[PDB]
């Protein structure tokens, strides 16, 4: 079923995405926890 | 200052992420003909 | 013998076993890791 | 208050009112067995229901 | 300050939505009665259990969408995913209807948790706990319609469907089958309802017209701060007014809130007694002595006679699409109909 | 002073006077039980167990008697209408007896507990204010109801040293008071076996033996007690309550459902059974059985037992009905006399046609005769004017084979049509309605009855668990909460943790 | 014997004599049909 | 911070909630749903 | 009986409203 | 009308008791000092 | 009578199909809640005035200057239920939302009869879900219109002499 | 007043709206998709426009029978092909 990957298309680049962005600050998030 | 994951961004996204979802779903339907 | 609801009935506890064990193995550590400051 | 003969046979058994045991006790204990008689319950629940289907077991007045 | 302690501390974090103990229970449970409930009405049909489309997908609008009752044949099982009659198959769980008892078991926990939080909540702040207690009308009324309901009859078919007009389905099939208006629970019901939103209407409308002048905007909201110790609106005044208008008045504050918990708590729970005794057909159906009447007098007519005659019109124009596990085929000379029409 | 509502909260630090209340309670159920016995005995008609049970004569202690071995009368019958059997003392007189006897001694008790409520073994023997030990009490009323539980099964269902129980075919023709082994497999997990409910009795009890002597030995952990308000009689009352509507509950559903503790013999047949067509299956299977050897038709259906007959009739179905309907069945369509036999209907064509059965759910319900593949062939139409179906148009004609009308034939449409109307009902008996002014109208059941009080009361019972409970947590802001109620503790972002000084 | 000191006085004020009159008499009037069936 | 006013951010998506359920009323008189 | 039992009540719930309304136990500021 | 032959003492009933049981608890209130 | 005139007004308009009866059910509704969420908020925070033996109603005097609750425990509270700008914190603008609610709701249900008395009526969804050949699919619409259909022929049923019922 | 971030300060932001920009249009998309491509219908088991029915077929293919009926369904869609 090709259409599983064509669904997911779009979700999977917008958390990759989402997570470029805030991955210099979801570190910082994570250390002060830490 | 703030952090950026809580257990509101949690709340928020659980319902937030299957809404747009389902609206890009029900707005595709309005495009179905019989 | 184990009947195929018996399997199934095995398959709901062991189902709902793992929801909440992993459920509270998260809550217990995200509890330990963020306390309260006392 | 009225000391009876019955009153004073009775006596050790009203005595221990507010004795507990320290911290958890056999709290462990006692929700091994809560969890049982859960799993006891959805068991008796799902046959009745006919979810749960055993050879044998015809839940039905033909018995 | 073992695990269970650090982990209460967890729970009972100030935070946006409050989590605690109840949390664990509510959280889970209420947004998968409501996921599902969205889901269902989405995307899946009610074909095989209804004969009914009920989706957005097969063309359906909000007023139409239902997440319907399981086939009749189902009876009361609980149609668990992994149960006997889907055996894990998704897809076959969703045309079983399997949906409807995953929203209604995850919605009765779902508001087991709701009261439970209302109780935890109440005794960490510190205050009373009726609001825990005015909810069990709520909890009454869903175990009642959705659960009892349905169990005291052949199956969860005749339980309500979670969507608009389905629910509107079910009224008018309680005044034809179960002449539900005639039955004094239900009138009790109704005055609690109409005499709650009375209440909420009178007691809003009094407060905000017995107002105290306490600045100079005549935009009066601003003169209330949160912290003032002194009523903001005139008791005295209140009491005057419908002393006169009306001849009664309250003029004990707590006794008129508890008036207004009172009024629509005991209506629903009244309710839903009535729907306990619909659960069996113990119906408030008729009146034996107007019926006797009737049947020996044809030209002595009430309101009640005629209802009935609506109600019969109801049950056999309806039953044939409403119960198509019944396969009742009526001929259109077997159906009842006055002249013309 | 006290309001209306609160009058019996004067016995909550008064043992003695609770016991005495308590005493009294028992003494007006067991009054109850004993006069509901006797109004009962008085009204029951015993002569016809087949068409005149006691669940068509609103009989609703007699099966609870009959349940657990009581049959007979002093005055010589018994419930399954055999002949010139005795009793002994436990008829259901001397039952009846023994309850009002218990009641009144339980009367006198209660005025010699609310006299003497001053007794020492109510008080703490270390401060001298009134003290239960609630924890051991509940350990040794475990003890004991487990004694009991397991003394129930062991000796009374099993006939080892007691009468047994009910117990009957899946039909409900052959019923009778019997012993009862215990089911030790998984089939004793069945509702509807018998053999199940004495092993329940023997392994509960067995459990309620060995944890009340836990409860009795070992002492509450301090996080329970205090977590649970322990030392509050109220905590009790909540989770009593609780335990309560669970086990009404059950006895609703079980009533409706049907199970080995709920015979059709005594409380009437399920709606279920109507539903599912399980009475008119088992009679099609024997008139087969019957016509497959070479009886005719006259032969194979008057071997039809009446009692089977009249279990496949919408009269007896608990769900027909109605809140103020009130009493025995009997007063709806009559005591029933006799079968007329079972109607075959057909039309000129001879074929045979099927009057189409009303369903539970309508008060009325449209006469419809199809033949064998569903096809409506005959009606009786509403309007008349463009008429296809009707009795005199498709010439139908109803034959009566077994009970009173066997071998009768009835061709005249207004008397074929009238058979027709009873048919929809299933099998046609005929009624005496004049003995007590039958009006005509369906009644329930007592086990319709007692499943709605028990729902009912389930249901009503739910609010007091909630409401004691809350009462029992909330003990410190009953009548009202802290005026020096510190606003940090209710506003956001003072505390950590939601009501937790030591977080801030 | 000294005197039970749990005794409490009990109270029910006129305004609810009156909304319990209220209360009784409407359910009567709303059942007694019912009762008269 | 505060780089987009909340009173642009409000107007569009109010904007697109109107549009969305615009679609949605659109969507009851053609295709599925539309009796046609 | 019915009639005479339905007025009786009615006529009972209207004497309440009277003394409800003139015979109230009177609100008294304190 | 073929009324129900106990629903008169019934509505009576229904009435009274608790009527009285209100009516019993007010005067005792008045009563007290 | 009052029964009678409600089937009937649904066999002829549809009445729960309309959305101004739909806000005139949301009204009394919402009403019912809100006095029964009003009611207990209040009441779940009185200020402690009085004994275990007595009722807290004494504990409010009629005319006193005080009141009776304490409204930030109680938007504490309500404020942690849901979320704290869900609750109310001015009793003014809760008591005008208790007053508007009920009101305008109810409002809306007299404009559905009043404008259904004009006969414009619920929403007709009678088929409107067809398959590829042409099929009726049915919904609930079509469910509630065949009950509505049994009210309408059975109605009157001596009063009609020609085939609609067009007032 | 617990803590976190006040929501007037997230979505006045830019960097809310450079990440939202792209996520909230990719799931609506994707939503698109789900019902577009078909695949809507072959997870929840909901018919087409063109297979409620055979092509003859007048009857509702309603399920008979509790521990047959995900026989009974299976059966109802080898019927319309
Ligand atoms: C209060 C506030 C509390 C907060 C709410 C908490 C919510 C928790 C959610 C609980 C979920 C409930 C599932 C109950 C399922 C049920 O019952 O499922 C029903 C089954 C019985 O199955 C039914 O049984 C019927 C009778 O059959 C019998 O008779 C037939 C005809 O002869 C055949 O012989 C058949 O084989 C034989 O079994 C038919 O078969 C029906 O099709 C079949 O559904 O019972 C069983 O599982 C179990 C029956 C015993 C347990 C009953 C306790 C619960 C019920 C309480 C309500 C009583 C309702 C009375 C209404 C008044
Ligand atoms: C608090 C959270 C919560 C609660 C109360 C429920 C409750 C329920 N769910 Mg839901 N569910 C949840 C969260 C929850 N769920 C979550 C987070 C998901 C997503 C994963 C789901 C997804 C889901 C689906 C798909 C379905 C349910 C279903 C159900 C119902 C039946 C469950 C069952 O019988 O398992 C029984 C399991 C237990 C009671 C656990 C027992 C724990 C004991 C005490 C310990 C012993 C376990 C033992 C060691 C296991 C060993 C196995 C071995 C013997 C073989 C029940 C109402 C079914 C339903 O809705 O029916 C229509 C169903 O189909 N749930
Ligand atoms: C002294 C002994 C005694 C005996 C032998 C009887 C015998 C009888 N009673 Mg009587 N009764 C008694 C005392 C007794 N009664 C007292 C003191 C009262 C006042 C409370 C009554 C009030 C009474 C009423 C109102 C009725 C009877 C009825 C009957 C008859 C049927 C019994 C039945 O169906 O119960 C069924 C009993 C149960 C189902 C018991 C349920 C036990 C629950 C489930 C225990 C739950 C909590 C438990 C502690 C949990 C832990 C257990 C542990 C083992 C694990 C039977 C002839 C019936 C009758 O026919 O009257 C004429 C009837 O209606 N009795
Ligand atoms: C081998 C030994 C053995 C055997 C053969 C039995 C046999 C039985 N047990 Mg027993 N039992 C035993 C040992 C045994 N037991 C032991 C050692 C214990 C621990 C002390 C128990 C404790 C126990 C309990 C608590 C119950 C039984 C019940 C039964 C009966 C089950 C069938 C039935 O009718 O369920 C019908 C009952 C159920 C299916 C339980 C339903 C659970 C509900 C659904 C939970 C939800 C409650 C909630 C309030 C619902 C509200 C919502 C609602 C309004 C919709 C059967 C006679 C049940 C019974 O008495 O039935 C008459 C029962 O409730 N047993
Ligand atoms: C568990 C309870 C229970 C059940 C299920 C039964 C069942 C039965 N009884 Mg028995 N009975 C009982 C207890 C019970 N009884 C008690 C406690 C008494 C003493 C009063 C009797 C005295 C009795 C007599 C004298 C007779 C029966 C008869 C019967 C049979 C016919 C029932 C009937 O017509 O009721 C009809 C039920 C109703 C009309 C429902 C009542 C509804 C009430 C009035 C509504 C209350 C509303 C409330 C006030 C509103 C509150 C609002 C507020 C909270 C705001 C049936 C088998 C008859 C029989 O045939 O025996 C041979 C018969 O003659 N019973
Ligand atoms: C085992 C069951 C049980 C017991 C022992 C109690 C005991 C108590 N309740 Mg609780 N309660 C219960 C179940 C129980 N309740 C149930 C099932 C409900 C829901 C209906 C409640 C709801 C409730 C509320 C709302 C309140 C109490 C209060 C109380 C306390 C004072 C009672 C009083 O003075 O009333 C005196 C009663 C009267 C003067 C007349 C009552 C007449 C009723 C309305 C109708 C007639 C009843 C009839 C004669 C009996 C039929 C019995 C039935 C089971 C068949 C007392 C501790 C009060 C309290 O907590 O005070 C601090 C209180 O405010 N209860
Ligand atoms: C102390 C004083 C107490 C005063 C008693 C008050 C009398 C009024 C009580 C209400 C009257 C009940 C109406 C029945 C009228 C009547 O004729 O019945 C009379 C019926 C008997 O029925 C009679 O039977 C006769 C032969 O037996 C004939 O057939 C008569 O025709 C038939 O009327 O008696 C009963 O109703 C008594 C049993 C009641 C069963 C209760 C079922 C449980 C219901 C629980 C619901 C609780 C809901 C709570 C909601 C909150
Ligand atoms: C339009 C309806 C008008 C709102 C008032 C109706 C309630 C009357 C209640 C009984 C009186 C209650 C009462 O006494 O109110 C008093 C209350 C406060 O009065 P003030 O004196 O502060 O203000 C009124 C004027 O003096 C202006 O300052 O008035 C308001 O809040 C008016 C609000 C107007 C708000 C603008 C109108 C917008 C309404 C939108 C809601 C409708 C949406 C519906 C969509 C489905
Ligand atoms: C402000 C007082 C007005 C009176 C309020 C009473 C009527 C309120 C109407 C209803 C709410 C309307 C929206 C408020 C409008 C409003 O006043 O906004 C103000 C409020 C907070 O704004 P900011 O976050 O900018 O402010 C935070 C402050 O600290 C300012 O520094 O906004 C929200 O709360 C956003 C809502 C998103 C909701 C996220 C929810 C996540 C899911 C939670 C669900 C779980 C709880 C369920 C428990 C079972
Ligand atoms: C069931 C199930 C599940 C779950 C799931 C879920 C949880 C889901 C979710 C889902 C969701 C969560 C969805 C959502 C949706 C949404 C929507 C669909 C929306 C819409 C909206 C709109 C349309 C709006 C409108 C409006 C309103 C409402 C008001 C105001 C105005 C306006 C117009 C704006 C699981 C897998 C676990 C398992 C199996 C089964
Ligand atoms: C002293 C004495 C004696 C005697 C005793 C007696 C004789 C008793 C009796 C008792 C009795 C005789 C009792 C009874 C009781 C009853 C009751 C307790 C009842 C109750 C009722 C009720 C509770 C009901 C209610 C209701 C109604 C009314 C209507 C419907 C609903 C209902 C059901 C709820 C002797 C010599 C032996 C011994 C010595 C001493
Ligand atoms: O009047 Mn009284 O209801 Ca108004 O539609 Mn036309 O007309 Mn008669 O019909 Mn339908
Ligand atoms: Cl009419
Ligand atoms: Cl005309
Ligand atoms: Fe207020
Ligand atoms: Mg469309």
């Amino acid at each position: 079923d090709w259409r599983v990957l064509v669904v997911l298309l779009p979700v999977l680049l917008a958390a990759g995405w989402a997570v470029r962005n805030i991955l210099p600050y979801a570190v910082k998030q994570v250390q002060k926890l830490l | 200052s703030y952090p950026i994951f809580t257990v509101r961004w949690v709340a928020v996204h659980t319902l937030a992420v299957p809404t747009i979802f389902f609206l890009g779903a029900i707005a595709a339907m309005q495009f179905i003909q019989r | 013998t184990i009947t195929p609801s018996l399997k199934g009935f095995f398959i709901g506890l062991l189902s709902g076993a793992v929801v909440l064990g992993l459920t509270f193995a998260v809550l217990i550590a995200i509890s330990q890791i963020d306390k309260v400051q006392r | 208050a009225r000391r009876t003969w019955l009153g004073d046979i009775l006596r050790p058994l009203n005595s221990e009112y507010g004795k507990v045991a320290p911290g958890w006790g056999t709290t462990p204990l006692m929700a091994v067995f809560m969890g049982l008689f859960l799993v006891f319950l959805l068991i008796i629940l799902e046959i009745y229901n006919s979810t749960l289907i055993l050879d044998g077991v015809n839940v039905s007045w033909k018995a | 300050r073992g695990w269970f302690d650090i982990l209460d501390d967890w729970l009972k974090r100030d935070r946006f939505v409050f989590v605690g103990w109840s949390g664990i229970l509510l959280f889970p449970c209420a947004y998968l009665a409501l996921g599902g409930w969205l889901t269902g009405t989405t995307f899946v049909t009610s074909w095989y259990t209804h004969g009914l489309a009920s989706s957005y997908l097969e063309g359906c609008n909000f007023l139409t969408v239902a997440v319907s009752t399981p086939a009749n044949s189902m009876g009361h099982s609980l149609l668990l995913l992994w149960g006997p009659e889907a055996q894990g198959d998704f897809t076959r769980w969703c045309q079983l209807g399997g949906l409807w008892t995953f929203i209604a078991l995850h919605g009765a926990f779902g508001l087991i948790g709701f009261m439970l939080r209302q109780f935890e909540i109440a005794r960490l702040v510190g205050v009373r706990p009726y609001n825990a207690i005015a909810f069990s009308a709520p909890i009454a009324v869903f175990v009642s319609v959705f659960l009892i309901y349905p169990l005291g009859q052949s199956s969860w078919f005749f339980a309500p469907s979670f969507g608009v007009a389905a629910i509107f389905r079910f009224l008018l099939f309680f005044q034809g089958f179960h002449n539900w208006t005639l039955n004094p629970f239900h009138m009790m019901g109704v005055a609690g309802v109409l005499g709650g939103a009375l209440l909420c209407a009178i007691h809003g409308a009094t407060v905000e017209n017995t107002l105290f002048q306490d600045g100079e905007g005549a935009s009066t909201f601003r003169a209330f701060n949160p912290t003032q110790a002194e009523e903001t609106y005139s008791m005295v005044t209140a009491n005057r007014f419908w002393s006169q208008i009306f001849g009664i008045a309250f003029s004990n504050k707590r006794w008129l809130h508890f008036f207004m918990l009172f009024v629509p708590v005991t209506g629903l729970w009244m309710s839903a007694i009535g729907v306990v005794g619909l659960a069996l057909n113990l119906r408030s159906y008729d009146f034996i002595s107007q019926e006797i009447r009737a049947a020996e007098d044809p030209e002595f007519e009430t309101f009640y006679t005629k209802n009935l005659l609506l109600n019969e019109g109801i049950r056999a124009w309806m039953a044939p699409q409403d119960q198509p596990h019944e396969n009742f085929v009526f001929p259109e000379e077997v159906l009842p109909r006055g002249n013309a029409l | 002073g006290l309001p209306w509502y609160r009058v019996h909260t004067v016995l909550i630090n008064d043992p003695g006077r609770l016991i005495a209340a308590h005493l009294m309670h028992t003494a007006l159920v067991a009054g109850w039980a004993g006069s509901m016995a006797l109004y009962e005995l008085a009204t029951f008609d015993p002569s016809d167990p087949v068409l005149n049970p006691m669940w068509r004569q609103g009989m609703f202690v007699l099966p609870f008697m009959a349940r657990l071995g009581v049959t007979g009368s002093w005055s010589g019958w018994s419930i399954t209408g055999e002949t010139g059997i005795d009793p002994g003392f436990w008829s259901f007189e001397g039952v009846a007896l023994a309850h009002i006897v218990l009641s009144g001694l339980l009367f006198l008790a209660a005025c010699w507990h609310w006299v003497y409520w001053d007794l020492e073994l109510f008080r703490d023997p270390r401060t001298g204010e009134p003290a239960l030990d609630l924890p051991k009490m509940f350990g040794i009323h475990l003890f004991l109801a487990g004694l009991l539980c397991f003394g129930f099964g062991a000796f009374h269902l099993t006939g080892l040293f007691g009468p047994g129980m009910w117990v009957s075919d899946p039909y409900g023709l052959t019923g009778s008071v019997q012993p009862v082994a215990p089911e030790w497999g998984p089939d004793g997990f069945n509702p509807y076996n018998p053999g199940g409910v004495v092993a329940h009795h023997i392994a509960a009890g067995i459990v309620g033996i060995i944890a009340g002597l836990f409860h009795i030995l070992v002492r509450p952990p301090q996080r329970l007690y205090k977590a649970l308000r322990m030392g509050n009689i109220e905590t009790v009352l909540s989770s009593s309550i609780a335990a309560v509507f669970f086990a009404a509950f059950v006895v609703a559903g079980t009533m409706w459902y049907g199970s080995a503790t709920t015979p059709i013999e005594l409380f009437g047949p399920t709606r279920y059974q109507w539903d599912s067509s399980y009475f008119q299956q088992e009679i099609n299977r024997r008139v087969q059985a019957s016509l497959a050897s070479g009886a005719t038709l006259e032969e194979a259906w008057s071997a039809i037992p009446e009692k089977l007959a009249f279990y496949d009739y919408i009269g007896n179905n608990p769900a027909k009905g109605g809140l103020f309907r009130t009493g025995p069945m009997n007063k709806g369509d009559g005591i029933a006399q006799a079968w007329k036999g079972h109607a075959v209907f057909r039309n000129k064509e001879g074929e045979e046609l099927f009057v189409r059965r009303m369903p539970a759910f309508f008060e009325s319900f449209p006469v419809i005769l199809t033949d064998k593949n569903g096809v409506v062939k005959a009606d009786i139409p509403f309007r008349r004017a463009e008429s296809k179906y009707s009795f005199e148009q498709q010439g139908v004609t109803v034959s009566f084979y077994g009970g009173e009308l066997n071998g009768q034939t009835f061709t005249d449409p207004p008397t074929v049509k009238s058979y027709a109307r009873k048919a929809i009902f299933g099998e046609i008996f005929e009624f005496d309605t004049e003995t007590l002014n039958s009006d005509g109208i369906f009644r329930t059941s007592p086990r319709g009855w007692f499943t709605f009080a028990h729902a009912v009361f389930a249901l009503l019972f739910f609010f007091g668990h909630i409401w004691h409970g809350a009462r029992t947590l909330f003990r410190d802001v009953f009548s009202g909460i802290d005026p020096e109620l510190s606003p940090e503790q209710v506003e956001w972002g003072f505390y950590q943790k939601v009501g937790d000084v030591t977080t801030r | 014997m000294e005197p039970n000191p749990n005794r409490q006085p009990v109270e029910l004020n006129r305004t609810s004599l009156y909304l319990g009159l209220l209360l009784i008499l409407v359910l009567a009037l709303l059942f007694s049909s019912y009762f008269f069936n | 911070g505060g780089r987009i006013p909340l009173w642009i951010v409000a107007t569009v998506a109010g904007m697109g909630v109107i549009v969305i359920v615009g679609l949605f009323f659109y969507g009851a008189y053609a295709g599925l749903g539309s009796s046609l | 009986m019915e009639t005479i039992t339905y007025v009786f009540i009615f006529a009972c719930i209207i004497a309440l409203f009277f003394f409800a309304i003139f015979f109230r136990e009177p609100p008294r500021i304190t | 009308m073929e009324v129900n032959q106990l629903g008169l003492i019934a509505t009576a009933l229904f009435v009274l008791v608790p009527s009285v049981f209100l009516i019993i608890l007010y005067v005792q209130t008045e009563s007290q000092q | 009578g009052t029964f009678n005139f409600m089937i009937v007004f649904q066999a002829e308009h549809n009445i729960l199909m309309h959305p101004f009866h739909q806000l005139g059910v949301a009204g009394v509704f919402g009403g019912a809640l809100f006095c029964a969420m009003h009611g207990s908020l209040v009441t779940s925070s009185l200020i402690r005035e009085t004994t275990e033996t007595e009722s807290a109603n004494y504990g409010y005097k009629f005319g006193q200057e005080e009141e009776t609750y304490n409204i930030v425990a109680a938007h504490g509270y309500f404020g942690r239920l849901i979320f704290q700008y869900a609750s109310f914190n001015n009793s003014r603008s809760l008591h005008f939302f208790l007053a508007a609610w009920p009101v305008v709701g109810v409002w809306f249900a007299a404009l559905g009869i009043s404008t259904m008395a004009f006969n414009l009526n619920g929403f007709n969804f009678n088929h409107s879900v067809i398959d590829a050949k042409g099929n009726v699919i049915n919904t609930w619409a079509d469910i509630i219109n065949r009950a509505n259909l049994g009210m309408e022929v059975m109605h009157e049923r001596n009063a009609h002499n020609f085939p609609l019922d067009l007032a | 007043t617990t803590g976190e971030r006040p929501f007037s300060d997230i979505i006045t932001s830019v960097r809310y709206w450079v990440i939202h920009s792209i996520t909230i249009p990719a799931l609506f998309i994707a939503g698109w998709l789900f019902v577009s491509t078909g695949l809507a219908y072959d997870v929840f088991g909901t018919p087409r426009p063109d297979s409620y029915y055979a092509q003859e077929q007048r009857s509702i293919p309603l399920v008979t029978d509790r521990f047959e009926a995900k026989q009974q369904v299976e059966t109802f869609l080898e019927q319309l092909k």
